[PDB]
């Protein structure tokens, strides 16, 4: 609840200055421009490169969301098989990365 | 009482940005042989509110826009995100104190990407969204080793809990035993912010060169809050300072200086080095941090078992 | 009257606000680029004045044209003084942006910026020092001190 | 006579190996890169107090243009038209007749301040000392044909600056 | 005659080489330094 009033208040401050941005130089009455990039007209050049990397990006970060449960889970009594567990889903990112990383999928972003 | 609260929370932050900015231009003028800003207040004093009053009555670019709906939320979003930082915060005590404040705050850090992606999508220019696909594959990049490296840390703290951090460093920082930890964080810190060495933004036109003044001043104080506020978490973080609770104001002392003296840490670091090309950043995470910190996330996983050093749940 | 001295006052905090925080777009184009550079160089330090070093052109205030125009430049500097946002000033910095200069009977250089662009302060020399073209900064800030916009606006 | 540049094949033994992997690891020259840094932060700046501080000069600089006089009050410049054929820029108009004692004086003495190279070649053109680049440097405008100075102009600013000029010329003269 | 000279004896000696000086720790010491304060912070 307070953070419901929390969020409110610096949701209601953010739209307050952005309202005041954009509308304290509109009262001025400046004048009206017509004005008639480096690409002239040419559509946006799809790149692998980039999408290889957010789909990396969200690959890895799925193999964080099973590696976030670890500060609870070393309080576990089966501590053997948690840490053999925790020890493999490290080395399961690290081989993902190393896939990555020899099939040359780490290259000019590398 | 509890908005009085809030209030002493976001309008310090919103003063404390101001005069960041002045702090920035007189530590980089005095680094650089030359003074900062003396002229327009005592000292400069007053540098940030004539600039605030400039940006304010600069009249709008008046640009085409794809969605008029994002072209006003990306502001919004990144104004909002950077005041959320701020409440989980303990120092000493958390305005908000949850239970998870860590992965709030990095829940609420990956969503501040979606400022810098609609953002560069209301923009009809294709090389400012060029510009805000590599801001947001170089952000959603060292978001990875933010999480890695926070879980890795909070593998000695026992839960997500940011008050508890403060319990954990009594006896030593926690840049002692985490020192690799530690300086992989602080540049992925100063990754996350777009701050140099990893600034191409400024490097040759970014995402947000199509807004007016004023809302680019909204999306200039959201990054310095960003700023503040990973160098505050940082400080909680491995530099957690004495806390006698019958004397909160100590520690409050003690953050405040230690935080202080880490922005201005970046704001040296900034005037020391040259920029990375990009490609180069993505080779210093992918191929250097990131092994690293999976070597550190497996050895700080086993290491308070082999030592019987496990911390408390609660 | 009352409206009067609101319309002086804030006359006069818009002009201190604009004045004390005046962002150059530099126009490199010639030998007056290196003494922009002396201006913003540690011994003058246009940015103690407020005055930063290259802000981007899209949140510029003065367009300082440091050096010659020539005529294969001049719509480029007409566009990029057609993206600056109001108010927008314009500096003329030595004798080619001011006149043509040594440089005025060529058949490739336009006879000084002003034919290209409405110029506030001609500060003259080849180049004019960095202590010069500070001055003519100083004298650009005094011309913003004394305008009356909303003194006009309250007349109008 | 030369010398080579980047020519250093480094050691590899395991001190140097570990040397160089420590400086990569641990950041050595970053460091060393933010204390030389850190080094300037405590240095006095190098800022002069412009405009109660002026930059220094010396008496050759060459500012704004001035017409002299003898020291009758008789302007020195006796109609040559050496300084505008001299001059690199044409910045230089001159029509001259003699004048009701028959003297030859200027009728037309104009310097486009907009053409001026400030080359100062009229002033060590002219025989008599009459045309000079004196010291002022701060005199920018507001419009552009305030920099189209007359005959008016220039002995105006030889009056004004006659204090200046004479003694940065009698500290020069022996040079020239 | 008078002219600008260099004085009696010429002007002394000017440096112009690099001086880059050699300063910090050995890499055994820096590591020895780091895992010192790790085994320090794991105690
Ligand atoms: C919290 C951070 C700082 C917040 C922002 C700074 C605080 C001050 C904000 C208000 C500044 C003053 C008013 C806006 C700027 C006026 C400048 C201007 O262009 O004026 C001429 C403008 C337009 O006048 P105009 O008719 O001469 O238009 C000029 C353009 N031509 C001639 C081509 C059409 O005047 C106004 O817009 C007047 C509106 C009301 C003025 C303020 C009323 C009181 C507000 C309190
Ligand atoms: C490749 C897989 C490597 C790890 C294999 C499991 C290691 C381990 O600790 O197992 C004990 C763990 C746990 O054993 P435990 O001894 O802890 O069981 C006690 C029972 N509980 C946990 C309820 C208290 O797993 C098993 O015994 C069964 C699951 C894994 C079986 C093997 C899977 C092979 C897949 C091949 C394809
Ligand atoms: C939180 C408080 C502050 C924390 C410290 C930070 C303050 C100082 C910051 C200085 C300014 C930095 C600006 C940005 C610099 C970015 C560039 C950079 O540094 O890139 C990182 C560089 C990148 O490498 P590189 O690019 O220099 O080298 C070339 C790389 N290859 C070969 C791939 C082309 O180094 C790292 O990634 C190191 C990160 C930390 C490593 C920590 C290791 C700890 C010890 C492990 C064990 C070693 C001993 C052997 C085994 C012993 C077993 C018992
Ligand atoms: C948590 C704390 C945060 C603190 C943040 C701020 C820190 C710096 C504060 C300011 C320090 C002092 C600045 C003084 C500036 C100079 C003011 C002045 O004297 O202006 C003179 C001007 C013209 O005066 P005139 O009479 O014409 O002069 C001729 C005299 N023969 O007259 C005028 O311009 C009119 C008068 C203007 C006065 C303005 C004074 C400064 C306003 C600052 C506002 C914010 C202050 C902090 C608010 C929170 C704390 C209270
Ligand atoms: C374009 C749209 C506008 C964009 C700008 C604005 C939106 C973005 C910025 C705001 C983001 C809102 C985040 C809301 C939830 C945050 C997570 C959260 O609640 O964590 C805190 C805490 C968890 O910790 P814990 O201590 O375990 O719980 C208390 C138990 N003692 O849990 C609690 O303390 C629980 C408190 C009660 C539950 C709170 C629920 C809030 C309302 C629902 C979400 C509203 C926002 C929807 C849009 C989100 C963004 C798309
Ligand atoms: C609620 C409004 C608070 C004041 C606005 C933010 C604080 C003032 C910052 C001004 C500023 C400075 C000094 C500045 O140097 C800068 O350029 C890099 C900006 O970005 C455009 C700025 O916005
Ligand atoms: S006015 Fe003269 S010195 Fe200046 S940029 Fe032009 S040619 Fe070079
Ligand atoms: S200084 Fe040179 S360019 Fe100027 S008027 Fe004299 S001779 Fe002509
Ligand atoms: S100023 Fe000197 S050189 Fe020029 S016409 Fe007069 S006397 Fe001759």
């Amino acid at each position: 609840m307070n953070l419901m009033i929390t969020l409110l208040t610096n949701f209601t401050l953010a739209t307050l200055l952005v309202t005041i941005a954009f509308w304290l130089p509109q009262l001025n009455v400046y004048s009206e421009k017509t004005s008639p990039d480096p690409m002239g007209s040419a559509r946006l050049p799809f790149s692998m490169k980039f999408f290889l990397v957010a789909i990396t990006f969200l690959l890895f970060d799925l193999e964080i969301a099973l590696l976030l449960p670890l500060p609870w889970a070393s309080q576990t009594t089966n501590l053997n098989t948690m840490l053999t567990m925790a020890l493999l889903l490290i080395f399961l990112l690290a081989v993902s990365l190393a896939y990555e990383w020899t099939q040359k999928g780490l290259e000019w972003t590398e | 009482m509890f908005m009085i609260n809030v209030l002493t929370l976001i309008i310090p932050i919103l003063l404390a940005v101001a005069f960041l900015t002045l702090v920035e231009r007189k530590v980089l003028g005095y680094m650089q042989f030359r003074k900062g800003p003396n002229v327009v207040g005592p000292y400069g004093l007053l540098q940030p509110i004539a600039d605030a009053i400039k940006l304010f009555i600069k009249e709008p670019l008046r640009p085409a826009t794809s969605s008029i709906s994002m072209f006003i939320l990306a502001p919004i979003l990144a104004l909002t995100l950077a005041l959320t930082m701020w409440i989980p915060l303990p120092m000493p005590y958390p305005l908000i104190n949850m239970n998870l404040g860590v992965l709030f705050m990095l829940a609420m850090s990956s969503l501040a990407v979606y400022s810098i992606l609609w953002s560069g999508w209301a923009s009809n220019s294709k090389y400012a969204l060029i510009g805000a696909l590599r801001a947001v594959a170089q952000t959603i990049s060292y978001e990875v080793t933010l999480a890695i490296i926070l879980l890795s840390v909070l593998l000695m703290n026992g839960s997500f809990t940011l008050s508890t951090l403060i319990i954990t460093q009594e006896q030593v920082w926690l840049i002692f035993p985490a020192w690799p930890l530690a300086m992989m964080w602080f540049i992925s810190t100063l990754a996350e912010t777009n701050r140099a060495p990893f600034d191409l933004t400024e490097g040759e036109s970014g995402f947000n060169v199509e807004y007016a003044a004023g809302p680019f001043a909204l999306f200039f104080m959201a990054e310095y809050a960003n700023i503040i506020m990973m160098n505050i978490f940082t400080t909680t973080l491995f530099l957690g300072a004495f806390h006698n609770p019958y004397m909160p104001e100590l520690y409050t002392i003690n953050f405040t200086i230690k935080s202080l003296l880490l922005s201005i840490t970046f704001l040296w670091i900034r005037a020391s080095y040259p920029r990375f090309r990009y490609d180069q950043l993505m080779h210093l995470l992918w191929k250097n941090f990131l092994p690293l910190t999976l070597a550190l996330c497996m050895w700080h996983v086993s290491l308070p078992i082999l030592l019987s050093s496990i911390p408390p749940q609660t | 009257s009352r409206g009067e001295y609101v319309v002086a006052k804030l006359d006069d905090l818009i002009n201190w606000a604009r004045r004390s925080s005046l962002w150059p777009m530099t126009f490199g184009l010639a030998c007056c680029a290196v003494e922009m550079m002396h201006m913003a160089a540690p011994r003058y330090d246009m940015d103690r004045f407020g005055v930063v070093f290259r802000a981007s052109p899209r949140q510029s205030d003065v367009m300082i044209v440091a050096g010659t125009l020539t005529n294969k430049m001049a719509p480029a500097l007409r566009k990029v003084y057609d993206q600056m946002p109001e108010p927008r000033y314009v500096v003329s910095m030595g004798s080619c942006a001011n006149g043509g200069g040594y440089y005025h009977y060529s058949y490739s250089v336009v006879r000084g910026c002003d034919r290209i662009v409405p110029v506030d302060i001609y500060v003259p020399g080849c180049p004019p020092t960095a202590e010069a073209l500070l001055y003519g900064i100083l004298q650009l800030q005094k011309k913003i001190k004394r305008e009356k916009r909303l003194r006009i606006w309250y007349r109008r | 006579t030369y010398k080579y540049v980047n020519l250093r094949e480094p050691s590899m033994d395991m001190k140097s190996v570990t040397d160089r992997a420590a400086q990569t690891l641990l950041w050595t020259e970053l460091i060393r890169g933010l204390g030389m840094t850190l080094s300037y932060l405590f240095r006095e700046p190098a800022t002069i107090n412009y405009p109660f501080e002026k930059g220094p000069l010396s008496p050759r600089f060459r500012g704004e243009h001035a017409l002299r006089r003898y020291p009758s009050g008789e302007e020195r410049c006796i109609a040559c038209k050496l300084c505008e054929a001299v001059c690199p820029a044409q910045a230089i108009t001159i029509e001259a007749e003699p004048r009701a004692d028959g003297s030859r004086r200027t009728t037309r003495y104009d310097i486009d301040m907009t053409k001026c190279i400030y080359c100062g070649f009229c002033q060590e053109a002219c025989p008599v000392d009459a045309i000079v680049e004196g010291p002022n440097f701060e005199f920018s405008t507001e419009t552009h044909e305030e920099l189209l100075y007359n005959k008016e102009k220039l002995l105006n600013n030889g009056d004004k600056w006659e204090a200046e000029i004479a003694a940065n010329i009698q500290a020069d003269y022996l040079y020239r | 005659v008078k002219q600008d000279m260099p004085p009696v004896g010429g002007y002394g000696p000017i440096d112009y080489k690099r001086n880059l000086p050699r300063r910090g720790l050995s890499g055994y010491s820096m590591f020895a330094v780091g895992i010192g304060a790790l085994l320090f912070g794991y105690w």
